[PDB]
RNA sequence: UAAUAACCGCAACAGGUCUCCAAGAAGCAAAAUCUUUAGUUAAAUAGAAUAACGCAGGUAAGGGAAGUCGGCAACAUAGCUCUGUAAGUUAGCAAGAAAGAGUAGCUCUGGUGAUUAUCGAAUCAGAACUUUAAAGGUUAGGGG
RNA sequence: GUCAUCUAAUUAGUGACGCGCAUGAAUGGAUCACCGUGAUUCCCACUGUCCCUAUCUGCAAUCUAGUGAAACCACAGUCAA
RNA sequence: UGUCGGCUCUUCCUAUCCAUUUCAAGCAGAAUUGAAAAAAGGUAUGAUUGUUCACCAUUUAAUAGGGAACGUGAGCUGGGUUUAGACCGUCGUGAGACAGGUUAGUUUUACCCUACCGUUUCGGUAGAUUUUCAAAGUAUUUAGAUAGUAGCACAACUCAGUACGAGAGGAACCGUUGUGUCACGCCACUGGAUUAUUCAAUUAUUUGAUCAAAUAGUGUUGAGAAUCUAACACGUGUUGAAAUAAUGGCUGAAAGCCUCUCAAGCCAGAAUUUCGUCUAGAUGAAUACUUUGUCUUUUUCUUGUUACUUUAGUACAAUUGAAAAU
RNA sequence: CUGUUGCUUAUAGACGAUGGCAUCAGAAAUCGGUGUUGUAAGCUUUAGAGUUUCUUAAUCAAUACUCUCGGGUAUUGAAUG
């Protein structure tokens, strides 16, 4: 449920990175397993950067969504990334917000900016996002 | 036994050997391929590198998604002052290759290409081409210059031009030339000769040579590092921290039982002074008669391509140059030999109009905030320096 | 662009975004100023800042 | 089985 | 002489060998660091260049054990004052549990005595103001 | 081994079950408070262990003047079959 | 002859997992299954175990199987195994045994030859005589037998909710645009190191105090140019012709018909091969100047080379050697 | 001709090599441009929480104001003359 493509955006989370959850579905934090799309390379770990879907397993939350793995969207980073025009940008937390397959967000609401990038290729957060930085 | 897991080998097999060159300069390996169906042109020309700046470029490709206000991209300034036609020559195919069947120069030689002849000029009598313009007018050697001429239209295929740069117009202590053969594309053998005989002692500029938003190719020497291990020249993988007797380093150089070390092993050596060639490098601003400058249609201020401060380690610009897109191989200084383009690229990004939005001229040293040392006077103020 | 800290004119391609969680963003100059306004630093306190100059004089 | 160890230090007393 | 050259280790060997006298700063401290009296500037040779790979000491964006047999190595906590401190227990402990706050400079104020107004001690508490907001140069617990 | 629990994932750890190859009572059985440069597992914090390598300093290594060994050595020293 | 595994690294095999090209199906579409050409390119991240093995959780176009002294210890580690300490269980009267379990246990030497990677020094290729010529020396411009060889993969838009199908579902060719990786580079912009002990501040000690410093082997902290560098910044490898393999065909006999040929002759067809292009490179060629014009050997000067100097000896213009194809 | 040698030479570099200039050579200051840090030392400089001695003037005082966009550094592998 992806739409378009996306720039080069240097991927500042790793596996094992502890993201925010922005939504309010009462997930507080994941920690980022895999990224979908991640072509492996021999010892290196998965990569994940702004507006990239990946698959994460919540443990701080609620009881329905604590020890259990969900799928997420980067929405911010605290990695610097430079954007086609010659801005650089980054972010003050690692954030994300869950979303299934076809790419309706599971919460209602996102707490905090929501970069361009994120909000470009999910239609769905930018319809749901405070303002797009 | 097999690897256990697989991953690409580190560095390319089709660099090896790596050997460092001798010479500055870089010879092209060939040039693009000859058309008897259009005008005599040269395919070529040579310049130094002067820096890199960045400009903001108008994106003119249509069905994309790059910004609509300019995209952020690297240049490099290569100054070229115009050549000096000293000479052209003729080659003739054989079944050992192209051989080079007799060379015709000009009557004025000047000391720039005299001196690539000696080794000690400040010692030397400096009696080059001394015969040769002597007995330049004479009756006997007219007629030798006829038959030269005669011997190249009737049993040669392919015809160069020598030419050399001008020393005194770049900021460089060399005063040496740097002689460089220009193949001339173009009509019959006849009317090739015709043309490289017009262009005796007269001056190549590069405007003559290259268009506009034209796809080249680009042939220098790189940047030189020398002794560097495996870690640097090839890239392989760090040891572990535990490791005796060092960490950067290959552990397993071969197995038992081909019972010598193989070249396809990564071993330390020589790094940096080798001969790379690019293709396929747009030309985005043709620094030639109005455009020498660096103002745009957007940014109108009047201002040099030279940074303020001057180029680092080069100097000051104030020749023809051309505005690369990207890198080209060697440091500031370097002799880049330029060539038109062997397979021309045709891509809807090689067919692009550049718009160039804004050219960058503050210092490249430090974290500069002025284009011009007139508007940084000007936002400053008097200091107390020329106030008293 | 003007510099968040310093108020200096930002040059086109120089500088570095920053983005609070309050839906506040600002573009600095250089890391100097960057660094200096992390530390909580009054620009009209810093003597070189466009800030500290147009307050006095 | 198969060990590995070795070491002496005499060296004569020249 | 009594030892980084007179003793024992093949030697002018970074190993070993019992004692006496013992200044200032700062500090709880014979600690670390600097200095005065005394001793010495030589103690298995140097000069130039500043490649790789090393031995010793370091730092690093974003992530934070995903590395690895294994947090090995390194990082991190670290002084003092005040508040606060669990399960368990042989009832003595655990306990510096855990956890939080304060600390600088300058100008002042007050408490703690002796001799019968004069004289004297470092110690504690408090208040304005200033700044680059304060144990951290050195020494200096990671916790459950 | 079977069931729970720890993890996204547990030949690991812990709590239980016990026809236990071949546990068991001064060859001591069961029990742990304090203690341990003892063996094992899990959390927090921190980090070049790692993604993935960059870079700084001293001493060497390099070259030179002086000085100057040792292990080893049938003869020696390019490959394929 | 250092005995398991793992780490690092290169190469080789095909009995091919993916990408490319084809044939077949009980192949309507999509997803699949069997088979051929093809080994040039890719084939991952983790929990448990010393493990090879295995089993789970993901991701991917795919997460194929193997060799090289069961590849690789003067390459690492020392987790296991496999000495010497100690414990438990069974066995033995006992010392002691245990493919029974547990715990702690020194990993030495390259300065030799070769190989491989880079890097120097000396040597040098035989047959032309139109003085507008020939040869030697120095220097530049070039030349290319040979050796290596590099780009791959994925995703989005449109094709298109179209072909196909009753419906459910559900493509592809061209074209456009990006991403990942590999290779070569590079320092503009962003980031990192920083003994320019740069600038400033500051703790302790000492200069009587201010200034200015020094010491704590770089006292420390903040900013920090240059240079180097990014897996952290950014460029190029979208590139052209011919011939092919498996296979599909054309004409066409053999064999009056048929047949793509275990026949002659052709066409289309691959991540294929060869040109083209990139890197290293042997014998070489052209020009500039210094010369020499029948020739050499041994001495000898030079850092070295050529020309050069001396004593001699040798030859002296004039009949040689071409059809092509079949 | 070529090599040594010099520029404590660079676009190069372990050493050789390689590249450039060699009297219109070279090197060094100063000097302008260009960068880094953050406003130098002095004083009869105006703010200063307060204190002391005179008798109400001195003096002491973290910091702070003007001179001061100051001072210092800047090729060492920066650019002119």
């Amino acid at each position: 449920g992806r739409q378009g493509n996306k720039f080069r955006v240097t991927c500042g989370l790793n596996n094992a990175s502890t993201v925010n959850c922005a939504d309010n579905t009462g997930a507080k934090t994941l920690t980022i397993i895999s990224v979908k799309g991640f072509h492996g390379r021999l010892n290196r770990l998965p990569r994940a950067g702004c507006g990239d879907m990946v698959v994460a397993t919540c443990k701080k939350g609620k009881p329905e969504y604590r020890k259990k793995m969900h799928t997420a969207v980067i929405i911010r980073q605290r990695r610097t990334w430079r954007r086609k025009d010659g801005v650089t940008l980054y972010f003050e937390d690692n954030a994300a917000v869950i979303v299934n397959m076809k790419g309706e967000m599971k919460g209602s609401a996102i707490t905090g900016p929501v970069s361009k990038e994120s909000a470009d290729l999910w239609p769905k957060i930018s319809s749901n996002a405070p303002t797009i930085v | 036994s097999h690897r256990k897991f697989e991953a690409p080998r580190h560095g390319s097999l089709a660099f090896h050997p790596r050997k460092r060159v001798h010479k500055v300069r870089a010879t092209v390996s060939a040039f693009p391929k000859d058309n008897a169906a259009e005008k005599p042109h040269l395919t070529g020309f040579l310049g130094f590198k002067a820096g890199m700046t960045h400009v903001i470029r108008e994106v003119k490709r249509t069905n994309t998604k790059l910004p609509k206000d300019g995209v952020l991209e690297p240049v490099t300034i290569i100054e070229t002052p115009p050549m000096v036609v000293a000479g052209f020559v003729g080659y003739k195919k054989t079944t050992t290759g192209l051989k080079p069947i007799t060379a015709v120069f000009a009557e004025h030689i000047a000391d720039e290409f005299k001196r690539r002849y000696t080794k000690k000029w400040y010692k030397n009598t400096k009696n080059q081409f001394a015969v040769h313009t002597e007995k330049y007018n004479d009756v006997k050697a007219k007629s030798k210059r006829e038959r030269q001429i005669r011997l190249i239209k009737n049993r040669c295929d392919v015809v160069r031009v020598i030419a050399h740069t001008q020393m005194a117009l770049v900021p460089l202590k060399q005063k040496k030339a740097e002689v460089m053969e220009i193949q001339i594309n173009g009509g019959s053998i006849a009317e090739k000769v015709d043309f490289a005989v017009s262009l005796l002692e007269k001056q190549i500029s590069v405007n003559s040579v290259f268009g506009t938003d034209e796809c080249i190719d680009v042939c220098s020497v790189t940047k030189g590092h020398g002794y560097n291990g495996v870690i640097k020249r090839f890239g392989v993988r760090h040891l572990p921290r535990k490791t005796h007797r060092g960490l950067r380093k290959v552990a397993c150089v071969g197995a038992w039982h081909p019972a010598r070390v193989s070249w396809t092993v990564a071993r330390a050596g020589q790094m940096g002074f080798f001969k790379r060639t690019e293709v396929n490098k747009k030309i985005y601003r043709l620094g030639c008669g109005d455009l020498k400058n660096a103002k745009t249609e957007f940014d109108i201020t009047e201002k040099g391509i030279t940074p303020m401060g001057g180029f680092p380690h080069y100097g000051v610009v104030k020749n023809d140059f051309l505005m690369i897109k990207g890198t080209v191989a060697g440091i500031r200084r370097r002799v880049i030999s330029l060539r038109k383009a062997c397979f021309p690229s045709t891509t809807r990004t090689a067919q692009e109009q550049i718009v160039l939005k804004f050219i960058d001229t503050s210092s490249k040293y430090g974290h500069s905030r002025f284009q011009t040392t007139t508007e940084k006077k000007a936002r400053m103020g008097p200091m107390k320096k020329d106030l008293e | 662009q003007v510099c968040a800290f310093s108020g200096f004119k930002i040059p086109v391609a120089k500088g570095r975004k920053y983005v609070r969680l309050d839906l506040k963003s600002f573009t600095f100059i250089n890391k100097k100023s960057l660094m200096q306004f992390l530390r909580k630093t009054n620009p009209r306190k810093v003597f070189w800042t466009a800030i500290y100059r147009q307050l006095n004089k | 089985x198969r060990x590995x160890x070795x070491x002496x230090x005499x060296x004569x007393x020249x």
